[PDB]
RNA sequence: GGUUUGGCACCUCGAUGUCGGCUCGUCGCAUCCUGGGGCUGAAGAAGGUCCCAAGGGUUGGGCUGUUCGCCCAUUAAAGCG
RNA sequence: CUACGCAAUGGUCGUCAGCGUAGGGUUAGGCGGGACCUAAGGUGAAGCCGAAAGGCGUAGCCGAAGGGCAGCCGGUUAAUAUUCCGGCCCUUCCCGCAGGUGCGAUGGGGGGACGCUCUAGGCUAGGGGGACCGGAGCCAUGGACGAGCCCGGCCAGAAGCGCAGGGUGGGAGGUAGGCAAAUCCGCCUCCCAACAAGCUCUGCGUGGUGGGGAAGCCCGUACGGGUGACAACCCCCCGAAGCCAGGGAGCCAAGAAAAGCCUCUAAGCACAACCUGCGGGAACCCGUACCGCAAACCGACACAGGUGGGCGGGUGCAAGAGCACUCAGGCGCGCGGGAGAACCCUCGCCAAGGAACUCUGCAAGUUGGCCCCGUAACUUCGGGAGAAGGGGUGCUCCCUGGGGUGAUGAGCCCCGGGGAGCCGCAGUGAACAGGCUCUGGCGACUGUUUACCAAAAACACAGCUCUCUGCGAACUCGUAAGAGGAGGUAUAGGGAGCGACGCUUGCCCGGUGCCGGAAGGUCAAGGGGAGGGGUGCAAGCCCCGAACCGAAGCCCCGGUGAACGGCGGCCGUAACUAUAACGGUCCUAAGGUAGCGAAAUUCCUUGUCGGGUAAGUUCCGACCUGCACGAAAAGCGUAACGACCGGAGCGCUGUCUCGGCGAGGGACCCGGUGAAAUUGAACUGGCCGUGAAGAUGCGGCCUACCCGUGGCAGGACGAAAAGACCCCGUGGA
RNA sequence: CUGGCCAGGGUGAAGCUGGGGUGAGACCCAGUGGAGGCCCGAACCGGUGGGGGAUGCAAACCCCUCGGAUGAGCUGGGGCU
RNA sequence: UGGAGCCAUGGGGGAAUCUGGGCGGACCACCGCCUAAGGCUAAGUACUCCGGGUGACCGAUAGCGCACCAGUACCGUGAGGG
RNA sequence: CGCGGGGUGGAGCAGCCUGGUAGCUCGUCGGGCUCAUAACCCGAAGGUCGUCGGUUCAAAUCCGGCCCCCGCAACCA
RNA sequence: AGUAAAAAUGUA
RNA sequence: AGCCUACGGGCAGGCGCCGAGGGUAGGGCCCGUGACUGGGGCGAAGUCGUAACAAGGUAGCUGUACCGGAAGGUGCGGCUGGA
RNA sequence: GUGAAAUGCGCAGAUACCGGGAGGAACGCCGAUGGCGAAGGCAGCCACCUGGUCCACCCGUGACGCUGAGGCGCGAAAGCGUG
């Protein structure tokens, strides 16, 4: 059956992208939250 | 006249279609005026605000002239009459002598060729627009302004029309399609005659599509939903409301009046 | 007597699947046939009734989810638990 | 891709590999994105709004399988190619020269430009024949040296040509419009011209010429290399859903935008500048391996699942992307080897019977294509219809009628018609391929639904009625701005119920709701302050506070049922008896009309009669003492429709009496790899009894050598899940 | 918002055309035509009945069967709640 | 909400400049305190990313989640888990 | 069977709560009007207040015991 | 400026 | 593949058409019968009213429509067979 | 309002009167034992379109006539469908 995950690069970047995260204050916090934590990727990696 | 079909398939035994005889000599809109991408969409910024809308054939908006005082005294020959997917009415494409041309809600009686115009003067005969005041107390008219230089806003649905009952001050009394008696201003334009295509009210959609073709989605009854959805909802085994006919939002729907109590628009009405 | 309807609430609610059927049986005797037998208001044939006796038998359909019934056509009998 | 490898990964093995180590490998002005355009939407100068965070939002900007834009055919690599190479053909920019012309926009106009279904005429793609062309070869096993068998008979190609089509009137006057600024559009007027021509623009054919070019044989791990002939490269036929394309006709639901591109002019500027030529220069960034219906993507896996577009050959079957076989190409599913038990799965057949099976013909069988006769009630005249029920169906030879292509003749295709005759059990000889009818219920109908137990009588539905709403509409979302409604305007929009259609839809406004009622009754803040109090020697400063005036709402008055709803009791009475047309009385707001009625509703109940059966708690027809129908939570009907639920027949059957045999995959044996839930420990038997009331573990008695393997499922109150039921909790939702 | 897909059969509406008809009509026959939430049935969409599967191939599968299949149709990409 | 002042203020009304004006828990009269409707101002106070010093603190199931190449592997669309 | 409503002249309803008073309508009997009978008119009669007991000074009336009539209810398994 | 109230039923 | 021959041929025999009739299926016409139901006819005895004939005590009658225990009432128009 | 009454309407201001406006239906007097039409049936006035009918002249055609199963059209009122 079709499953939940259907990879799409444009979607992924547009949705969880660094740029996107920056526009919303809620997103900005995510970034802050992560950096603060020490993550190696603030954003989902995807080329 | 409304065409009818033999019953060679149900949902087409009763189905009926308007008789497109009048339109003729032009089906493809005026690439000049009309050429306006109409925006389709059943709600505002985000959420749906008007239930059951959507789907339904593509549609281009024909930009029409709802205020005729633009070209006073300038006449124009009625070049053609076309189909307009955006209204009950039909519309007449007319060519002003200015060379300029525009669309007008085609009134019953209008003929191609038949020249027409609008102005305080203007011959009191179908297709001509004149400030309500300069109109023979009685004659029927449609496409009426409600406030001077604010555009036509009354009686524009196929076959609708208002009749001049009389005068009284700078105002004139109209008996609107609905039947209410209102005092419109004198300077309020209005084009003489009735809307036409009066046969409209007579079409029988026929199937459930067709209702779809017109962008009208299915309408699910309150009592069919559950307590959480509508107030008529709930009830083991079909039941009967539970008193007293209400809408999904809570207000009663049988009787209860809605117009703003202290509205200043009142005192201009009487029906 | 422990097959009914119940009474009580003792094991089981960190679970004892709760009607009917089908398959497979097995046991009881308070015996439906079949074998013995005593009375009889037993002439004979056929019954009634009680006694001994399960070794083995104890049909196929209609209706109903049914158990049970009712019915159809049989049977030595179409037993009850 | 290649060279070394095999620990692990691979459900076995493993020299192999998508695995390990290493080295290579992805080449573009023309393909695809970007230095182009705009869509939904996003963002967002201005501007509005918001406690902050922020929310709207014009222009503009971003945003693309949509618009626009110049590459075809071959050749090479172990691995890239419209990218490198060869031949052929284009595109832009920049500079120069020559000749043209009022050149010139972020502006004006045109154009770009649009649906659905059906379609004409030509073409090409693709395919089939050929006695013709070219070619290694081949006569086997009884026959054939044969018009034998076998293999291949193409691709691209500028200009120029032909053949199809597509677009398009030419003039000259005015001109109040295109937010005029135009010689352009648009409008009026009139010499002209025409179901054209002319001029343009595609497609196709042709084209200088350049490529390609089998079978078989020889070499050959691999992959491929000469061969191959100086190869031939021709003739008919079939033929698109593709091209000519913006073709045509019909239809209602009425079918993007912007730039490129023409043209018109404004500033400007004409020693500009654009235009057509012709030379010479310039032409960046990013992707290019490989997988790609799958072992490389989504599913923890080399997972029987999921995944958009194009090509997808041949023969036969009426057609076809269907079915059988088969090209090219790709595979045999990464545990095998034997046996020949029960049992399971999937599959084949069966005497007589033929639904007796069972909740139920569940399942399975029967039937099946096409041609031809021939078909009922009922009906909304469409349908019911594939109703039913029959006949035909292969091959051979002869005669004969049309159509397409030719050329009116010929082969080549496409539909037919009539005769005789042949062989089988059987001719849609295999594969795909309805069983039928009668009668009820519900719903009108196609459609929708519980992703993962419900596809329905449920939702939706056209249609009917009520109700709101006069437009800055009602209504919805939002604090607002704003937005939907609607760039709509009562023949419209919102809400509600009913649910095609037919005949219909009664009585009750007491209560509730809503609608109408400038009177009254009651009524808050506030206005008013009679009168009273606290203090001061006081002027005063403070407090309470009665009349009366004071909205909406409620009261009161009246309306209203396709608004919420409701729509009686007890006695008596007619030639036998029954029953009660009739009457009495109490109550009510008014006491259920038509039509239906043991029903999706009837408890008693398998009511009582009829029908159907040998037999009928079901089914169908009736009767009505309707526990407990009834008119828009519609009432009674209804042709057609239904994977809906019921009752019947006929047909045919392994459903069954009643089972038998056979096949394949497992099960079983051997070699390889090798889990799981569960598990207090165990040295874990029967019966009577006892015990917390159902014991391997107590008592008595009985039986019982130690250990396995294939099987069965009665027990271990067997597993699983801290019971959904039940109750409890001053638990939750 | 923008694209794409739906083998092949079947039935044969309105219109046209011609004839008949009448005073003119309605209408009636043919032929043409190719309508439709039409019929059969692949792809494509779905999930009716049965069987299998139940530590599965699979945390919804497989086979047989069945429904829709020009439409209220299916579907890719880009969006919004 | 209290007898409810004081301090602040959304609404309405709306002064005075030292005979001015607030307060001392309603309100008056006494007596007394203080000068609103402009602004600034170190120090003593808080915390611990960082550096150092100690410890009747742990000693690799402890001690931070990490003594180790850890906010990693891995899981999740993601926030996030770890 | 469990809560609850009811039995009063011949029929159908009050009166019970607020105990000492049996009311109303129709029918039945007598007399008129009429030729006659309905109707209409005038006049009378008729009730253990289901039943057995209790409270009281007195019970249709209030308190329990049965007798019947009517109406709700009888659910989760 | 003479339209205009009600009052059933019965054969031996 | 027989039988007679006068060898041309006839006969037996074999095949086919048609064919009484039987069978299956689906129709048409008529008859009998059927739980129950609908009216109708006559009724020497019933129950309810009294509609019509005299203004029959509301002129009657009528096509139609509705409504009512029943006759019948009422509406729209019409007739005189009423004044 | 009737026989007389009652329902009902009105002190929320009715009935009676005046002014104004909306709307629908019907057309008093003329009007008659009247006229027209085939029948049903037809009444304010105006116009347009149109049928039948009568009189005078004896002008024209030259028996071209009458009736009429069926067919066809019309056809009060009530009734039905759609608006
Ligand atoms: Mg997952
Ligand atoms: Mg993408
Ligand atoms: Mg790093
Ligand atoms: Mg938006
Ligand atoms: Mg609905
Ligand atoms: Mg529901
Ligand atoms: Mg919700
Ligand atoms: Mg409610
Ligand atoms: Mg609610
Ligand atoms: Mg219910
Ligand atoms: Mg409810
Ligand atoms: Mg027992
Ligand atoms: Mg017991
Ligand atoms: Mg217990
Ligand atoms: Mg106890
Ligand atoms: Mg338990
Ligand atoms: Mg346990
Ligand atoms: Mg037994
Ligand atoms: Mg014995
Ligand atoms: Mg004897
Ligand atoms: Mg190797
Ligand atoms: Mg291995
Ligand atoms: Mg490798
Ligand atoms: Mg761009
Ligand atoms: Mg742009
Ligand atoms: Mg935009
Ligand atoms: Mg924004
Ligand atoms: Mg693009
Ligand atoms: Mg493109
Ligand atoms: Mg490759
Ligand atoms: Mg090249
Ligand atoms: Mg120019
Ligand atoms: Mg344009
Ligand atoms: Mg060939
Ligand atoms: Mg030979
Ligand atoms: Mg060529
Ligand atoms: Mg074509
Ligand atoms: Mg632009
Ligand atoms: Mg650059
Ligand atoms: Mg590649
Ligand atoms: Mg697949
Ligand atoms: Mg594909
Ligand atoms: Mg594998
Ligand atoms: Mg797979
Ligand atoms: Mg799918
Ligand atoms: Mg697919
Ligand atoms: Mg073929
Ligand atoms: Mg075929
Ligand atoms: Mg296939
Ligand atoms: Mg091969
Ligand atoms: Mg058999
Ligand atoms: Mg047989
Ligand atoms: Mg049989
Ligand atoms: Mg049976
Ligand atoms: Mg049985
Ligand atoms: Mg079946
Ligand atoms: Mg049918
Ligand atoms: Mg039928
Ligand atoms: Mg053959
Ligand atoms: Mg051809
Ligand atoms: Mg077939
Ligand atoms: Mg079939
Ligand atoms: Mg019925
Ligand atoms: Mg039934
Ligand atoms: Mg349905
Ligand atoms: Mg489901
Ligand atoms: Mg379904
Ligand atoms: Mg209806
Ligand atoms: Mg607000
Ligand atoms: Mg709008
Ligand atoms: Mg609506
Ligand atoms: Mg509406
Ligand atoms: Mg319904
Ligand atoms: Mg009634
Ligand atoms: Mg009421
Ligand atoms: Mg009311
Ligand atoms: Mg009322
Ligand atoms: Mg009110
Ligand atoms: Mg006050
Ligand atoms: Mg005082
Ligand atoms: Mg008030
Ligand atoms: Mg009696
Ligand atoms: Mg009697
Ligand atoms: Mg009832
Ligand atoms: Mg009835
Ligand atoms: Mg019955
Ligand atoms: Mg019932
Ligand atoms: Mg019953
Ligand atoms: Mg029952
Ligand atoms: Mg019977
Ligand atoms: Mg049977
Ligand atoms: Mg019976
Ligand atoms: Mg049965
Ligand atoms: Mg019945
Ligand atoms: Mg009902
Ligand atoms: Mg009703
Ligand atoms: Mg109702
Ligand atoms: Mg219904
Ligand atoms: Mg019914
Ligand atoms: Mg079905
Ligand atoms: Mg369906
Ligand atoms: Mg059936
Ligand atoms: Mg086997
Ligand atoms: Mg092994
Ligand atoms: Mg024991
Ligand atoms: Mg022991
Ligand atoms: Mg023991
Ligand atoms: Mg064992
Ligand atoms: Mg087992
Ligand atoms: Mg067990
Ligand atoms: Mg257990
Ligand atoms: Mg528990
Ligand atoms: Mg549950
Ligand atoms: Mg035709
Ligand atoms: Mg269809
Ligand atoms: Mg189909
Ligand atoms: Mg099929
Ligand atoms: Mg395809
Ligand atoms: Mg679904
Ligand atoms: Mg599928
Ligand atoms: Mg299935
Ligand atoms: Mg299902
Ligand atoms: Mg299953
Ligand atoms: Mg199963
Ligand atoms: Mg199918
Ligand atoms: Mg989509
Ligand atoms: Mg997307
Ligand atoms: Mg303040
Ligand atoms: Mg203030
Ligand atoms: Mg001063
Ligand atoms: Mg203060
Ligand atoms: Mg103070
Ligand atoms: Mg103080
Ligand atoms: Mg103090
Ligand atoms: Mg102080
Ligand atoms: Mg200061
Ligand atoms: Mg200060
Ligand atoms: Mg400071
Ligand atoms: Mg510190
Ligand atoms: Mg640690
Ligand atoms: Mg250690
Ligand atoms: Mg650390
Ligand atoms: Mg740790
Ligand atoms: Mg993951
Ligand atoms: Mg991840
Ligand atoms: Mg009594
Ligand atoms: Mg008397
Ligand atoms: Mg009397
Ligand atoms: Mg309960
Ligand atoms: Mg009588
Ligand atoms: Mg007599
Ligand atoms: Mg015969
Ligand atoms: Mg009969
Ligand atoms: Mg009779
Ligand atoms: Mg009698
Ligand atoms: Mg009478
Ligand atoms: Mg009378
Ligand atoms: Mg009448
Ligand atoms: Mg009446
Ligand atoms: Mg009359
Ligand atoms: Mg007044
Ligand atoms: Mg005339
Ligand atoms: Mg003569
Ligand atoms: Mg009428
Ligand atoms: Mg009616
Ligand atoms: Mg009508
Ligand atoms: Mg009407």
């Amino acid at each position: 059956m079709k499953r939940t995950w259907q990879p799409n690069r444009r979607k992924r970047a547009k949705t969880h992208g660094f740029r996107a995260r920056m526009r919303t204050p809620g997103g900005r916090k995510v970034l802050k939250r992560r950096r603060q934590k020490g993550r190696w990727r603030l954003t989902p990696a995807v080329r | 006249a409304v065409k009818k079909f033999k019953p060679y398939t149900p949902s087409r035994r009763f189905m009926t279609v308007a008789d497109f005889s009048e339109i003729t000599k032009t089906e493809p809109e005026k690439s000049l005026v009309k050429p306006l991408k109409k925006t389709g969409g059943r709600n505002n910024q985000g959420r749906i605000t008007v239930r059951f809308r959507g789907g339904g054939h593509k549609r281009l908006y024909r930009i029409i002239d709802f205020k005729r005082w633009d070209k006073v005294g300038i006449p124009a020959k009625v070049a053609a009459i076309e189909y307009d997917p955006n209204r009950s009415a039909r519309i007449a494409l007319l060519h002003y002598v200015d060379g300029e041309k525009r669309y007008i809600i085609a009134p019953d009686g209008l003929q191609v060729g038949q020249q027409v115009v609008a102005g305080p003067d203007a011959p009191i005969q179908v297709g001509n627009a004149l400030p309500l005041r300069f109109i023979p107390v009685g004659t029927v008219v449609h496409a009426v302004e409600l406030e001077p230089k604010k555009g036509a806003k009354l009686a524009r649905a196929a076959g609708t029309s208002a009749q001049i009952q009389g005068r009284e001050g700078d105002y004139v009394i109209l008996r609107l399609p609905s039947g209410e008696l209102r005092k419109v201003h004198g300077e309020c334009y209005a084009t003489v005659g009735a809307v036409g295509n009066a046969d409209h009210k007579n079409i029988v959609l026929g199937k459930a599509g067709r209702s779809r073709w017109l962008g009208r989605r299915p309408h699910v009854r309150g009592a069919a939903m559950n307590p959480v959805d509508h107030p008529h909802g709930g009830g083991e085994g079909r039941a009967p409301r539970g008193r007293p006919p209400a809408s999904p939002w809570g207000w009663q729907t049988k009787g209860l009046k809605t117009r703003k109590r202290r509205k200043p628009s009142s005192r201009f009405i009487i029906a």
